[PDB]
């Protein structure tokens, strides 16, 4: 319940929880995935992670069809899983302190379940109605590591 | 035979696609089109022995089973093989037409002499090509235009703009292309361009089937002329 | 000329001509530059073969010197920009739009009627008249649709943007997803939800062309737009942007009967004309 | 003609079709949140229907007969049709569930249920008659749809055998090979179409962080005979065309551009000119001015 | 005519209070009537009352003159967009009756007329199938997650929305995208066990079955109805010249 705020001051390593992907810990990475740098690198992409998702926010509040898109999500929804999505793509290592857990593959199927049709641009590339985020190409057999159920 | 072309056509159609991990160009399919093509090259030898090359080309069907018989020949080629040639192997599938003769009359029937519609069909073409031409040489110049940069790429535009879908994007496009001052003239040569493709050539196509079902004057006067129930049980 | 070979020779030149001109373009020497010769030798030797003609015809024709005269003036091109001094991508091109009408030339045998002539002019004199007539009616259509259009839907140039936007800054960003529009009264049109609100580019300096040539803004662009729905082409995007920019009645009535006058009814006049025509022709040749 | 007009058929007749214009009229305002089956306001034009309807049939089996008359209630598509309505219309009413799975017995019930507003056909001679004349040209619309049936089957299967699997592409462009591809990419966003504005050189359009994928288009693919032909059933109507042709170009080589654009003109410049042909020709045939 | 014909154009900007240039067209909109009035005047002086009242013609002009004038009277006293609008109208009307000068568009327009008329039940067959479409669609697509072509536009959450959305499947325009948005699956969407009103996801077989059924059907077989009585109503009216 410490989210890591100096970098040398951190350095039980399973109570300092990240800035951005407060959901993870220093040490389920630290496990899976000279200590300064480590947690200098465990910041820059923090700070990626807020950069692409405040990205993604401003594009989403634009929407204005947002309440009317579906009547089972919300938007809500969408960006925290959004936010789960990216940072476990960060960090691929499995959580072992979770209560409740599931693969954190499947959160990308969840965001195309509760996120909105986004139409991508079909300027170089006819899309032919592709979505914008989706997971599955074309006959891939989609199902691994396990991290807390978020939602 | 039927039957045969028949179960032919079925199998060509049942290569569907499976995954990527396997897949050569030596497979079953190959083998039995193969095996067709060895039927049919079977056939036309028979065929012509009996009725001799003279009396086999004499008709028209004949002729057209000894091309198909002949592409689908070179079709098995293995450097062929899955070439533009694969068109003649579902042709086959045209034999079909004669398990009904209904079938085969209501086709002669609907589609009359086909001096008409090859006289349409031609023309159509003709000026497709022609007008394809005009507005290349009129547009193929103009920088940041890539619709006209091609002849072929000007003949899809001009079908395009026969077949009305997305013609307001590529006049749009073009009036882009060029300046605010030519826009005017372009747009209308368009717009001409486009009502008499829309209006005639197609009005023309319904007017002749339209009197290819029609019965000929002299038949119509000639006929005219001449001229138990559910509770059964 | 006395040989029907001749005639036979000189089609499929007219062919070969119009391959060529259809080969000339300045990408298609760009990335095969050797064909680039290959234009020039047909272009010249064909042009011989026509010469020709034209000095043993002195013992209609003013079509084919006009023909002539714009395979001369194409050869001429050519020199001039083979030898580099002019652009390829100049405009001068031009001077080639007639020559691949030539192509008219390979049909002229079946053109070529020895029958009685009169009676193919007169139903073709009355198949002009006709569509004459019905293209008034058309224009007669359009123009009345176009009238109403500049009276009742107004410019379609209000849109939502992001509060904060400012005049000149307009941008991909400052516009919402998917680009809506408005009204701006109160109760009248779509209302920007909270954070957005609508007002007209055009006012923050926009120009027309890049906003779109559609809309209502003059009677020469209102019947442009009317011509366009009436084509079926769009005109479910164009009465969306109605329905959120104006009162909701007003563009249902206004696009439903023009889908019902222009699209449907008018269009079969023209069938109905050249199913005349062909009933015409089917009495008054009395044989085809 | 008023006089004419009231007698056009029995009073009986006359009342079932109010019956029906209310009734349809009642139906005209349901909708997945005010449901009929928790709606009493809109229960009462069902029940009137319903009871109105089974009076008549009463009235009209006890007079005519279902079956060996010489007149009877059923004995054309009309009657078996009434029938069916009514039959469906009252399971409806006897049944009436409180929960309705998705794709189930009940859903097929309402679907069917839907199919009320037929019965002016049948109520209204005129309606009779164009429908009559309409089914005339029965056998020539079926012929006709076998040709286009026989062409579509010959283009799905030229496209199956050559396109499957070819049409994949990765969602990202500047990636070219299918396992190069893989994370996330940033993906652009439509803002408008109509719109051409010009972007300014230090700006980016708008859009988001999307992975990679090597997925087929959604609308169309040629994997299988099944999806080819619907593509092609799709190409038929003109519209979508050209992204159809512009993705096989681009993705299976520009030769190949050919295959749709012959299709274009036997299937839709030829094609439903057919249909048009034969149904103008049936009119003019019970027209009676053919001969 | 030709006065008429420069009355229409002179409708070529929109009519609007803000605008300056909306007060002098109205002023120059005022003389053509006082002229057009002559022109009524002139032939009911001319004729018998009577005699002026048996052609139609001359009704529907005196008509369309009275309430020019009834406008020229209250735009002097009121002058608010009320006022534009009835102009506007009249001018629109008055252009309208140019059909009765010419005699090939008037016989046009007696086609077209009667084509309607008589093609009226065909139309009624059209909007009663078009209903049962819109039923079925509301039932079985009532709930659809918004897609590539799905929008507050195009919607099935009720009957007018769905009958709007038919007749533009009728006219054609990207029907096949609003199917392909029909066809949405899982885990694309939401599916639910009990209720189809809680879930969004569509109906696969039934959207295949619903939208090729009614294209079909409307586009392919109806509408050639329609051209047919187009055609036969113009060969009836429509004469030139016969030899
Ligand atoms: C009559 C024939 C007229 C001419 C036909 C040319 C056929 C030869 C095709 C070879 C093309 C060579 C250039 C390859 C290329 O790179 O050009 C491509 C397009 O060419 C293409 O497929 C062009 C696609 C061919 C379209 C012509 C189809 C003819 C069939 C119509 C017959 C109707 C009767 C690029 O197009 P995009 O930028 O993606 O848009
Ligand atoms: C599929 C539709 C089947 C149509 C049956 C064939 C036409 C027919 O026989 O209809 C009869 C009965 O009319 C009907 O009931 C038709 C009801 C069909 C309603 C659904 C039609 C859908 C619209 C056309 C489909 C395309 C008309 O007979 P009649 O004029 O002589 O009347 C008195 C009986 N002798
Ligand atoms: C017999 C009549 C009725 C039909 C006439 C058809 C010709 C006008 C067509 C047939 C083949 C066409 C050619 C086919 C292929 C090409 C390749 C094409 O190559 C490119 O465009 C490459 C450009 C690049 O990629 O940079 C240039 C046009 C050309 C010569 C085409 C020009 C027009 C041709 C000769
Ligand atoms: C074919 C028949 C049925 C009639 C169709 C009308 C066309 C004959 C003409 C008449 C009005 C014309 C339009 C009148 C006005 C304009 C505005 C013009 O835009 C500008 O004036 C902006 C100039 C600039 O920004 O520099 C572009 C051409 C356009 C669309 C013209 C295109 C051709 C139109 C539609
Ligand atoms: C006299 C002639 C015209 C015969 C017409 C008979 C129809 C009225 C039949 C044919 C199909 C039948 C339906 C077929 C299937 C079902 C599914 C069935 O669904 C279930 O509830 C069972 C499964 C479950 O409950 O989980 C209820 C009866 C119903 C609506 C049937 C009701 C009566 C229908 C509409
Ligand atoms: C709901 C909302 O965000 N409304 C905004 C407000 O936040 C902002 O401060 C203001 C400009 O000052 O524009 C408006
Ligand atoms: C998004 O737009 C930029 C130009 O602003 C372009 O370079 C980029 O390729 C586009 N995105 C994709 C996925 O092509």
């Amino acid at each position: 319940c410490f989210t890591v705020e100096n970098a040398d001051a951190v350095c039980n390593l399973s109570d300092f929880y990240l800035s951005f992907c407060n959901s993870y810990t220093l040490w389920e990475l630290f496990s899976g995935l000279t200590c300064r740098q480590c947690v200098e690198a465990y910041q820059d992409y923090d700070h990626h992670a807020q950069e692409k998702y405040e990205e993604f926010e401003s594009v989403l509040h634009k929407y204005l069809q947002s309440e009317e898109y579906s009547v089972k999500s919300c938007p809500e929804d969408c960006k925290i899983v959004y936010k789960a999505w990216l940072c476990s793509q960060y960090f691929e290592v499995t959580q072992f302190n979770c209560r409740k857990t599931i693969p954190c593959k499947q959160y990308c199927l969840e965001v195309q379940t509760r996120c909105p049709f986004i139409l991508p641009d079909n300027d170089e590339v006819i899309y032919g109605g592709l979505s914008s985020f989706i997971c599955t190409g074309l006959y891939e057999t989609f199902l691994e590591p396990e991290c807390c159920d978020v939602r | 035979i039927l039957s045969m072309v028949t179960v032919d056509v079925i199998v060509a159609a049942s290569n569907y696609y499976k995954g990527e991990n396997f897949r050569r160009q030596y497979d079953e399919f190959y083998l039995a089109e193969v095996a067709f093509t060895v039927l049919f090259d079977l056939e036309a030898l028979l065929k012509i022995w009996c009725l001799g090359f003279t009396g086999y080309i004499s008709s028209s069907l004949h002729k057209f089973e000894l091309l198909l018989v002949i592409g689908t020949t070179l079709h098995v080629y293995p450097d062929l093989y899955h070439s533009q040639f694969t068109y003649f192997q579902v042709l086959r599938v045209v034999r079909l037409i004669k398990i009904s003769p209904a079938l085969e009359d209501f086709v002669y029937k609907i589609f009359g002499p086909g001096k008409k519609l090859g006289s349409l069909v031609v023309f159509t073409a003709s000026l497709l090509i022609v007008m394809s031409a005009i507005s290349l040489q009129m547009f193929c110049f103009v920088e940041e235009l890539d619709r006209f940069t091609t002849f072929p790429r000007a003949f899809m535009s001009m079908f395009q703009i026969l077949t009305q879908e997305g013609w307001v994007d590529v006049m749009d496009q073009t009036l882009n292309a060029v300046g605010h001052m030519w826009a005017p003239v372009v747009a209308i040569y368009f717009i001409l361009y486009h009502l008499f493709a829309t209006l005639i050539l197609l009005s023309l196509f319904v007017a002749v089937i339209l009197d290819n079902l029609e019965l000929d004057e002299d038949l119509k006067k000639l006929k005219q002329l001449k001229q138990p129930l559910r509770l059964r049980i | 000329i006395n040989k029907p070979w001749v005639h036979s020779l000189l089609r499929i030149c007219a062919i070969i001509s119009v391959i060529s001109v259809c080969m000339n373009t300045p990408m298609t020497f760009e990335h095969y530059p050797p064909l680039q010769y290959v234009t020039f030798t047909l272009d010249t030797l064909l042009m011989f073969l026509y010469t020709a003609e034209m000095i043993a015809k002195m013992h209609w024709c003013v079509f084919d010197g006009f023909m002539v005269f714009c395979l001369w003036v194409s050869l001429v091109l050519q020199v001039f920009e083979i030898a580099d001094i002019v652009d390829q991508m100049s405009p001068w091109g031009m001077l080639r739009i007639p020559r691949p009408l030539i192509m008219i030339r390979a049909f002229r045998i079946y053109f070529r009627f020895e029958l009685p002539r009169t009676r193919i002019t007169n139903i073709l004199k009355r198949s002009g008249e006709q569509i004459w007539s019905v293209s008034i009616f058309l224009l007669f259509f359009l123009l009345l649709y176009g009238i109403l259009g500049v009276q009742m839907f107004g410019t379609f140039t209000y849109h939502c943007v992001v509060n904060d936007t400012k005049p000149g800054n307009v941008t991909w960003n400052s516009l919402a997803i998917p680009d809506t529009h408005c009204s701006p009264e109160l109760e009248e049109g779509y209302q920007c939800p909270p954070g957005f609100k609508c007002m007209d580019l055009e006012d923050l300096g926009l120009s027309r062309q890049e906003l779109g040539y559609s809309g209502f803004n003059e009677i020469g662009t209102s019947i442009f737009t009317v011509y366009e729905a009436a084509s079926q082409e769009g005109w479910v995007f164009l009465m969306y942007r109605a329905i959120d920019s104006f009162p909701r009645w007003r563009s249902y009535f206004y696009f439903i009967t023009l889908i019902f006058f222009l699209a449907w009814l008018v269009k079969n006049v023209f069938i109905a004309v050249i199913i005349e025509t062909f009933a015409e022709i089917r009495v008054q040749f009395q044989q085809m | 003609q008023l006089y004419d007009l009231l007698g056009l058929v029995t009073y009986l007749d006359w009342v079932m079709i109010i019956v029906t214009i209310c009734s349809c009229i009642s139906m005209m305002f349901e909708s997945p949140f005010r449901r009929v089956m928790h709606a009493p306001t809109l229960q009462i034009a069902e029940y009137v229907f319903v009871i109105f309807m089974s009076i008549e049939l009463n009235l009209k089996i006890m007079a005519d007969g279902l079956f060996f008359t010489p007149t009877a209630v059923i004995r054309d598509f009309g009657g078996v049709m009434d029938i069916f309505i009514y039959l469906v219309s009252l399971i409806f009413l006897c049944w009436m569930p409180q929960n309705v799975p998705a794709e189930s017995g009940a859903q097929l019930l309402m679907v069917l249920r839907c199919l009320r507003p037929l019965r002016i056909f049948k109520l209204v001679p005129q309606m009779r008659k164009v429908v009559r004349e309409l089914f005339s040209g029965f056998k020539e619309i079926f012929l006709v749809s076998i040709l286009l049936l026989t062409l579509m089957l010959v283009f799905a299967s030229f496209g199956v055998q050559l396109f499957a699997g070819k049409l994949a592409k990765c969602n990202d462009p500047n990636i070219i090979r299918r396992e190069d591809c893989n994370g996330i990419f940033r993906i652009n966003v439509s803002v408008s179409k109509n719109l051409n504005l010009k972007l300014r050189p230090g700006e980016k359009k708008p859009g988001f962080w999307v992975p990679r994928v090597w997925a087929n288009p959604r609308n169309f693919n040629f994997d299988n005979v099944g999806n080819a032909m619907l593509a092609l059933f799709e190409v038929l109507s003109l519209k979508g065309w050209v992204e159809v042709r512009d993705v096989i170009i681009h993705r299976v080589g520009p030769i190949h551009g050919i295959y749709i654009h012959v299709f274009v003109f036997l299937g839709c410049m030829i094609g439903l000119t057919l249909f048009v042909g034969v149904v103008i020709a049936n009119f003019n045939e019970n027209k009676g001015t053919a001969l | 005519a030709l006065l008429v014909l420069a009355q229409s154009v002179l409708l070529s900007v929109k009519w609007d209070v803000e605008d300056p240039v909306t007060v002098p067209l109205a002023t120059m909109s005022v003389v053509f009537t006082f002229i057009f009035v002559l022109e009524v005047t002139m032939k009911i002086i001319a004729m018998s009352p009577a005699g002026f009242w048996q052609s139609r013609r001359n009704r529907y002009d005196l008509l369309v003159t009275s309430l020019g004038v009834v406008w020229v009277v209250l735009h002097f006293a009121l002058l608010n967009a009320y006022t534009y609008m009835m102009g506007a109208c009249v001018i629109v009307f008055r252009f309208f009756s140019i059909c009765g000068k010419h005699v090939t568009l008037k016989m046009l327009l007696l086609t077209v007329v009667v084509s309607m008329y008589k093609s009226f039940f065909i139309i009624v067959g059209m909007f009663l199938l078009l209903l049962c479409y819109a039923f079925a669609g509301v039932v079985l697509f009532g709930t659809v997650k918004y897609g590539e072509n799905i929008n507050r536009h195009a919607n099935f959450s009720s009957a007018g929305k769905a009958i709007t959305v038919l007749f533009r499947i009728v006219t054609g325009e990207d029907w096949n995208k609003i199917m392909h948005d029909c066809m949405v699956q899982p885990p694309f969407c939401t599916p639910d066990e009990f209720t189809y009103w809680a879930t969004d996801c569509g109906n696969y077989a039934g959207a295949l079955m619903y939208f090729c059924s009614f294209y079909v059907i409307i586009a392919y077989i109806m509408l050639n109805l329609l051209v047919a009585i187009i055609v036969e109503n113009f060969s009836l009216f429509y004469s030139t010249e016969e030899d």
